RNA sequence: GUGAACAGCCUCUAGUUGAUAGAAUAAUGUAGAUAAGGGAAGUCGGCAAAAUAGAUCCGUAACUUCGGGAUAAGGAUUGGC
RNA sequence: CGUGGAGGUCAGUGACGAAGCCUAGACCGUAAGGUCGGGUCGAACGGCCUCUAGUGCAGAUCUUGGUGGUAGUAGCAAAUAUUCAAAUGAGAACUUUGAAGACUGAAGUGGGGAAAGGUUCCACGUCAACAGCAGUUGGACGUGGGUUAGUCGAUCCUAAGA
RNA sequence: GAAAUUGUUGAAAGGGAAGGGCAUUUGAUCAGACA
């Protein structure tokens, strides 16, 4: 499959960069069927697509 | 026009071509002239180079500043297990040169020699010399006829010997076979000596003795393809030189319109046959003798092997020859030791050498202890031993 | 046969003098050749967990020794997994039941 | 389709060919000569070993300034290579010829490569850019391949001369 | 964040992970480097390279259009707690 | 001697094979050339007497087109760097997803525009050619979809000037 | 469907070019007269 368009839509819908988008490798069948922004919102809701946490830049030593 | 300034030529033209040797065992191209009023003896011996170390001795040379004073010298150690006589070969003089007439082999040969005749020993049926041994099954009439032919016609007698490679730390398992000319006695005496030594061993102390000048024949260390700067020693070109500076700038004049053979060129360096003469023997060592590395001054009990063993070689467990200076070839390489071709009386020969101390410190670093006992006395007890 | 064994591989001597940008990729190929020598299988598969252990300290920070578990499975192939131990020293080849 | 010159019996043979194949003509010619005259099954196993770099294809004509290997000693040469792309094209045609032989009714045990020939196809052209704003050609050399597999099969005398012959007969 | 700093060096957000590859480590190269003792003897010529380098304190000549020369030259100090 | 075309003639040759082409096959002529057999081929062509010319090539760093040796050779080395597994497929070092290791380090390899380009934007299908390796991918190929203003610009004003 | 150039098959020759002239040997091949 080619999920390039789904990752681009997921980043726009969630509001983060493409580097923070996680697509479930075990659910590529249902992800490939999601071509609209409404379908992406449903996948985010049920945990198929999640938002990864930001990389920590601690200021303890500072 | 003539060259602006005169300089001697780079390199020796008598050591051409600088190609790889045909075999790893360098050929012996000249034996000592035979004196037949002497007992039959070998003229050369086979050994393996193990490494180098250092000795201290008192100099005996009147008129020298260091007369009756200690000097520090470098020596080379050659592992020399006994060789095994397994045949003889006779030669006949001919207007076209020496020609081999007959070869007679011993009745039994070990697996060391037989491996030399095979390239795929693990798959072979090991049929070598099986039918030849049947010539001994009868009363030896076949062997007697061939030996009689050598006595009747031969003018030069040589013996086939092989090393006992299994006694060395090497992993080769395949022995080296070579011809050694017999000097002394008549042709019949040479053949009788060779026949009686079939399947026997000859020790190095029966060939060489203390304070004797010998020649070393071996193939030098290889270095692959080399540029002119290090291969021939030409001057490096200035830093400004375009197209590189490790070169010869002019390789010939306009005429003759060819590159001459005497111009330095890039090519193979090392792995050449060499014959270096006048190497005095400092010690003939015995393998079964404890305190091989001991002198009449040191008195301690220690072998010739340094602490940790010779680097890349191992331990010395057989007879060895200690020779002053350096020898062509690298460690673990088969070398041939030959008796002198002339009588030397330069007062550097015939002088008695008495070793006072032999260095057995580790050659794997800045070794500082001669023996393990000395190390224990200095450092004391460590955490590991308590 | 189907057999599982635990091995210690000395990567220090297998990466001696290797270019820094190639040391971690070279260790991957060294492990594949190591498994082929002991199991005789031309097909070697490395778990992604093992890949993280090799690349743990960058492209040029490969550990001197690694403790490996190699399994030969049904014609045959080898599967290499990491073994979680405090230190990789002092361990010899053992057979896993 | 008309093939090249052949001397085999068509009733006992099968043929295969391919045209305008985008594979090096020079590399394919060397590969074809390596199996010319071989048994079909022996040739097929040999081509598989080439892809595994166990045996090599000897290069005899188009071999200037190439490397040398120890795997050429089988054929008494020093220069040999492993042209994988040309080998796969030959393997496909060997498979097709064997399929055609089976359809006719020829047993594969006695089949051998009786004819194989590589011809030069029209070139395909691209451009390459050189220093100082120049343009040179950058072309491929395609090949035509054809092959055939076949079953193996196992007084005037003068009066003086007449008199001499007659005389000898009455002697003994 | 370091620091005088839009310098160099490391990181967060975001963005890429693209430039034909595999194996080996000869000569000669291109690029980056280090050298015992001597110290320009090299060379048309110190070309190239090396040495010097921040900050604080001390000290600073001839000459001068009195503004300079001047960071002249020449010395000392510098971490952590 | 040979070539294109013209007048006359042989009531000339020919789809039962004209012309052309191939032929270390045969014959004639000192030679320019002429004739025959075999193969290939498919629609026109020749001998002789005369007329006529854009009438004969090895060259001109000749013109146009085609093709070699060089040669599977020079080379495909700037911009720090890739690795494991799964999915897809006839086929995966290069496509997608996940994991890991890295870089740009805010005068960026980030986020918008003025010129200039003109559909390169987006989806589906899809790999012959193109992406100087590869390719299931693409700014490629095929078929369609997409740019919404009383307030943003143009439009209005004048500048050097026309 | 010519030539340059190329593949396969068949024949022949080849000790730092190849090609040519006169003469004959060997191999291959071929017309003419059997009045
Ligand atoms: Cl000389
Ligand atoms: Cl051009
Ligand atoms: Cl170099
Ligand atoms: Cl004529
Ligand atoms: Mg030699
Ligand atoms: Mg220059
Ligand atoms: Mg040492
Ligand atoms: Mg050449
Ligand atoms: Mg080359
Ligand atoms: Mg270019
Ligand atoms: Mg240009
Ligand atoms: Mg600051
Ligand atoms: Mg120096
Ligand atoms: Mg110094
Ligand atoms: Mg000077
Ligand atoms: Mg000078
Ligand atoms: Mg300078
Ligand atoms: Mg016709
Ligand atoms: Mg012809
Ligand atoms: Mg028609
Ligand atoms: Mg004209
Ligand atoms: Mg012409
Ligand atoms: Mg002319
Ligand atoms: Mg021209
Ligand atoms: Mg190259
Ligand atoms: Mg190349
Ligand atoms: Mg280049
Ligand atoms: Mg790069
Ligand atoms: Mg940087
Ligand atoms: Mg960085
Ligand atoms: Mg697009
Ligand atoms: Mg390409
Ligand atoms: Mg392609
Ligand atoms: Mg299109
Ligand atoms: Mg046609
Ligand atoms: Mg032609």
């Amino acid at each position: 499959a080619n999920l390039r368009t789904q990752k681009r839509l997921a980043a726009s819908v969630v509001g983060v960069g493409k580097r923070k988008v996680w697509l479930d490798p075990n659910e590529t069948s249902e992800i490939a069927q999601a071509n609209s922004r409404n379908a992406i919102r449903k996948l985010v809701k049920n945990g198929t697509i999640v938002k990864k946490a930001v990389t920590v830049h601690s200021k303890s030593r500072t | 026009s003539h060259r602006k300034y005169e300089a001697p030529r780079h390199g020796h033209l008598g050591f051409l071509p600088r190609k790889r040797a045909a075999s790893i065992r360098a050929r012996v191209k000249a034996f000592p002239k035979d004196d037949r009023s002497k007992p039959v003896a070998l003229t050369s011996f086979l050994g393996y180079k193990a490494g180098m170390t250092t000795i201290v001795r008192d100099l005996d040379r009147p008129g020298s500043k260091f007369h009756k004073r200690e000097v520090v010298e470098a020596v080379t150690v050659v592992d020399t297990p006994p060789v095994v006589v397994v045949g003889v070969v006779g030669y006949v003089e001919t207007p076209r040169g020496l020609r081999s007439l007959t070869t007679v082999w011993a009745e039994h040969l070990s697996d060391e020699v037989k491996r030399r005749f095979y390239k795929n020993w693990y798959k072979s049926k090991k049929k070598a010399f099986t039918k030849y041994s049947a010539k001994y099954a009868q009363d030896g009439a076949g062997i007697e006829r061939e030996l009689a032919r050598i006595k009747k016609y031969a003018s030069v007698v040589r013996v086939l010997v092989h090393t006992q490679i299994r006694k060395t730390p090497l992993a080769q398992k395949k022995a080296h076979l070579a011809e050694i000319q017999l000097n002394g006695g008549s042709i019949s005496e040479k053949v009788d000596w060779a026949r009686e030594h079939f399947e026997k061993t000859v020790a190095v102390d029966s060939v060489f003795e203390q304070n004797e000048m010998i020649d070393a024949i071996a193939v030098t260390k290889g270095h692959g393809f080399e540029g002119v700067t290090h291969r021939w020693g030409t001057k490096k070109l200035p830093r400004k030189t375009h197209r590189g500076l490790r070169k010869v700038a002019c390789i010939g004049a306009w005429h003759p319109a060819h590159v001459m053979w005497s111009v330095a060129r890039a090519g193979q360096r090392g792995y050449h046959s060499r014959t270096s003469i006048n190497h005095k023997i400092y010690r003939v060592g015995k393998g079964d003798d404890e305190a091989n590395g001991a002198t009449s001054f040191d008195r301690t009990k220690k072998t010739i092997t340094p602490m940790g063993g010779f680097v890349h070689y191992g331990e010395i467990k057989n007879d060895f020859i200690m020779v002053k200076g350096c020898i062509p070839g690298n460690r673990k390489r088969i070398v041939t030791l030959r008796k002198s071709l002339y009588t030397n009386t330069s007062r550097k020969a015939l002088e008695e050498v008495s070793l006072k101390w032999i260095d057995t410190a580790s050659k794997f670093g800045k070794g500082r202890f001669q023996t393990p006992a000395e190390k224990h006395a200095f450092m004391g007890t460590l955490k590991k031993d308590l | 046969d189907v057999v599982t064994r635990e091995y210690t591989i000395n990567l220090h001597k297998r990466l001696h003098g290797v270019s820094f940008k190639k040391r971690a990729p070279r260790a991957v190929k060294e492990i594949k050749k190591f498994a082929k020598l002991h199991m005789g299988t031309d097909d070697v598969r490395l778990a992604p967990e093992l890949n993280q252990a090799i690349w743990k300290r960058g492209v040029k920070g490969v550990e001197y020794r690694l403790r490996l578990r190699i399994s030969r499975k049904r014609p045959l192939f080898s599967y290499v997994e990491p073994v979680l131990v405090a230190s990789a020293k002092g361990l010899q080849t053992v057979v896993v039941e | 389709a008309r093939y090249g010159a052949t001397s085999t019996n068509p009733a006992k043979s099968a043929s295969a060919r391919g045209s305008y194949l985008r594979v090096s003509f020079k590399n394919t010619r060397e590969t074809a000569q390596a199996i010319n005259g071989w048994e079909l099954t022996k040739a097929q196993k040999y081509l598989e070993q080439v892809l595994d770099h166990q045996r090599a294809i000897p290069f005899r004509r188009f071999n200037s300034s190439i490397g040398r290997t120890a795997q050429g000693k089988e054929f008494g040469v020093t220069k040999a290579r492993w042209p994988a792309k040309s080998v796969k094209f030959v393997q496909g045609l060997l498979q097709n010829a064997a399929a055609n032989a089976e359809a006719k009714g020829l047993d594969a045990t006695k089949l051998y490569v009786s004819h194989i020939q590589v011809n030069q196809a029209p070139k395909q052209r691209r451009r390459t850019y050189r220093a100082h704003g120049r343009i040179n050609k950058y072309e491929s050399s395609p090949s035509h391949i054809e092959l055939v597999v076949t079953e193996k099969e196992e007084v005037r005398l003068t009066s003086r001369q007449r008199g001499r012959i007659a005389a000898q007969k009455r002697i003994a």
